[PDB]
């Protein structure tokens, strides 16, 4: 196997979201200019930021490279469909 | 031992910036706080070892780069497997002339 022509992109070696920094659990957090990508090591398959594939390890002033942009988690695709679900419904009994 | 010197400092400048990735056809550019990350990773421990702990880290790596210097100095036994090549030859021509 032998890698062919490459593409030469932007990076950072941690993400802060919420006060914490995150770490990729394989590759290393690239963009293009917009907004920001996890990709493999030796193919450019751009996959979006989410929990599954982020762990965490501290608080996010102790590394030097740190950007700024949100993470995902698998619960709000599900729990805006559930937890928005849920609190619509129990709306129309406090009209009467 | 020119060009011998030219060669080893082709390998240190591709292993600095493009990492391992040279040895496998084309060579990539990657930073070298983030290489370190990934050699890291091929042991055992995390990541977060080391980006947790870049100051301590860098000091102990120059630090031990500097003793290198003294302990190379120290002593002329140190480069006795090199001396012996050089030392077995050139008393086996002596041995030669010495036949006549
Ligand atoms: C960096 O790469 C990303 C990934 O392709 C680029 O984001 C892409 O931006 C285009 C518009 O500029 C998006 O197309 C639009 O998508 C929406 C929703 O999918 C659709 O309703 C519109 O009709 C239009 O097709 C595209 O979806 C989006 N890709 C992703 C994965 O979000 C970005 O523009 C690139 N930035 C630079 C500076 O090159
Ligand atoms: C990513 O976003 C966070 C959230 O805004 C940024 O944290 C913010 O950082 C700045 C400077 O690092 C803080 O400003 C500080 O204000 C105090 C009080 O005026 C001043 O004494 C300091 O010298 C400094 O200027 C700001 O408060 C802080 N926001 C918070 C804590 O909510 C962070 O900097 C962003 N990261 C990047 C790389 O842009
Ligand atoms: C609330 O219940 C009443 C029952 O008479 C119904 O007419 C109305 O459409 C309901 N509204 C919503 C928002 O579900």
């Amino acid at each position: 196997y032998v890698p062919a022509q490459e593409k030469n992109f932007t990076t950072a070696p941690a993400i802060c979201h919420d006060g914490k920094a995150h770490f990729p659990r394989e590759g290393v957090f690239v963009s293009n200019g917009t907004h920001w990508f996890v990709t493999q090591r030796n193919f450019y398959e751009p996959q979006i930021i989410t929990t599954d594939n982020t762990f965490v390890s501290g608080n996010c002033d102790v590394v030097i490279g740190i950007v700024n942009n949100t993470v995902y988690d698998p619960l709000q695709p599900e729990l805006d469909s559930f937890k928005e679900e849920l609190d619509k419904y129990f709306k129309n009994h406090t009209s009467p | 031992d020119e060009m011998i010197a030219q060669y080893t400092s082709a390998l240190l400048a591709g292993t600095i910036t493009s990492g391992w990735t040279f040895g496998a056809g084309p060579a990539l550019q990657i930073p070298f706080p983030m290489q370190m990350a990934y050699r890291f990773n091929g042991i055992g421990v995390t990541q977060n070892v080391l980006y947790e702990n870049q100051k301590l880290i860098a000091n102990q790596f120059n630090s031990a780069i500097g003793k290198i210097q003294d302990s190379l100095s120290s002593t002329p036994s140190a480069l006795g497997k090199l001396q012996d090549v050089v030392n077995h030859n050139a008393q086996a021509l002596n041995t030669l002339v010495k036949q006549l």
